[PDB]
RNA sequence: UGAGCCUUGAUGUGUAGGAUAGGUGGGAGGCUUUGAAGUGUGGACGCCAGUCUGCAUGGAGCCGACCUUGAAAUACCACC
């Protein structure tokens, strides 16, 4: 039952709005909320989740990641979002979905996905 | 409590400095400074620079005044054995046990002071602690505790007046009326001063007295340089 | 940038209580824009927007020796 408390007042930034990160590679998604000017206000994973495998790499372990972020941040005072969005792993929407079921507004999907000029070899995996 | 007010103001405004006083031209400006259609009542801050921590650190008791102040004070007796008529012609108001026992039970007595039986002190007022303004529980440090009830009732009514400590060294005594000349006031003044060096502790021998303000009642207050010696205004 | 010491100035927002419980002497009340109270303005300040409070205006209130509730009881002046 109720306990006679004091009122809560705490501040930490208050930023109102900001940019989320969306890091999509093969074995896991990691998901990241920020501040428009560029500082972390924090993150989950899919993995943390638990689901390890091949399940651990697909939209619905994606999209609860982005929930359990999403969550966290009204501590920040976070009120409104937009995405940036990079890699070709699964969570393509279900990632999206998770921060517009957080009750924000998802207007920009900007694919900042970096293509380099032909990057750095990939492991060669089996050996056959 | 000291509350900023509208009636507070008007005395702030009629005063025509602050500063330390001189303890006689203090009693001279602070008579000026009562505003009542009551009679005010004039007492003394004294603050020692002492711990105050139970007793043996601290300066407690009573002493007579040589006048009287213009009130009565206001005194009952508190005891489980007396004489009523007997009391009574020392200048009690009310002797019992019920009545007075109630009184402090219920956190309001009547009676300004009462004098307690170490008999009555037993049941009602040897734990109480934090007894508030109006100094209804007993206590033996003060003196009031005393089988020879009389005596002290009698001392009471025609000038006895008491010294304490708070959780601190600061010491309130009543000094006499507004309604009095300078030098009597002094006389009640210089008698007190007497009675807070007889009780001093065999340690308090460094700076004692750190510093004195004297205050009438609605009326306002006027801080003095020190004491001083001197029974005559002159 | 902590703490102490010290001048003044103030809150204890609870549970019963109008509401406002730092230790306690004086002490039976104060009538500059009724001591008020009140949105509003600055400061103290909660066990929580409510107590004290500077003030244009506001004359509607505090509250005891005695409205009343209580284990500390409250005005108002001091000590802080």
């Amino acid at each position: 039952a109720k306990a006679p408390i004091r009122a809560r007042k705490r501040v930490r930034k208050q930023v109102s709005d900001g940019v989320a990160h969306i890091h999509a590679s093969f074995n896991n998604t990691i998901v990241t909320i920020t501040d428009r000017q560029g500082n972390a206000l924090g993150w989950a994973t899919a993995g943390g989740s638990g689901f390890r495998g091949s399940r651990k790499s697909t939209p619905f372990a994606a999209q609860v990641a982005a929930e359990r972020c999403a969550d966290a941040v009204k501590e920040y005072g976070i009120k409104n979002l937009e995405v940036m969005v990079k890699g070709p792993g699964p969570g393509r929407e279900s990632t999206i979905r998770a921060l517009n079921a957080a009750g924000f507004r998802i207007t920009n999907i900007t694919d900042v996905t970096p293509i380099p000029h032909n990057g750095c070899r990939p492991p060669k995996k089996r050996r056959v | 409590m000291a509350k900023l007010t509208k009636r507070m103001r008007v005395i702030r405004e009629k005063v025509d400095a602050t500063k330390q006083y001189d303890i006689n031209e203090a009693i001279a400006l602070l008579k000026e400074l009562a505003t009542a259609k009551f009679v005010e009542s004039v007492d003394v801050a004294v603050n020692l620079g002492i711990d105050a921590r139970k007793s043996d650190q601290n300066v407690r008791g009573a002493t007579v005044l040589p006048h009287g102040t213009g009130r009565s004070v206001r005194v009952a007796v508190f005891t489980q054995g007396a004489n009523a008529e007997a009391a009574k012609a020392a200048g009690a108001e009310l002797v019992g046990m019920e009545d007075l026992a109630d009184q402090i039970k219920k956190g309001e007595m009547n009676f300004d002071v009462v004098i307690a039986s170490p008999d009555a002190m037993r049941v009602v007022g040897q734990l109480g602690q934090v007894l508030g303004p109006r100094g209804l529980m007993p206590n033996p440090k003060v003196g009031t505790v005393t089988p020879n009830v009389a005596e002290a009732v009698k001392n009471a009514k025609a000038g006895q007046v008491r010294y304490r400590n708070d959780k601190n060294g600061i010491i309130h005594t009543t000094i006499g009326k507004v309604d009095f000349d300078a030098d009597k006031l002094k006389e009640n003044l210089e008698a007190l001063l007497v009675a807070l060096k007889k009780a001093k502790p065999t340690q308090a021998k460094g700076v004692y007295i750190k510093k004195v303000s004297i205050s009438t009642t609605m009326g306002a207050g006027v801080a003095v340089d020190q004491a001083g010696l001197s029974a005559s205004v002159n």
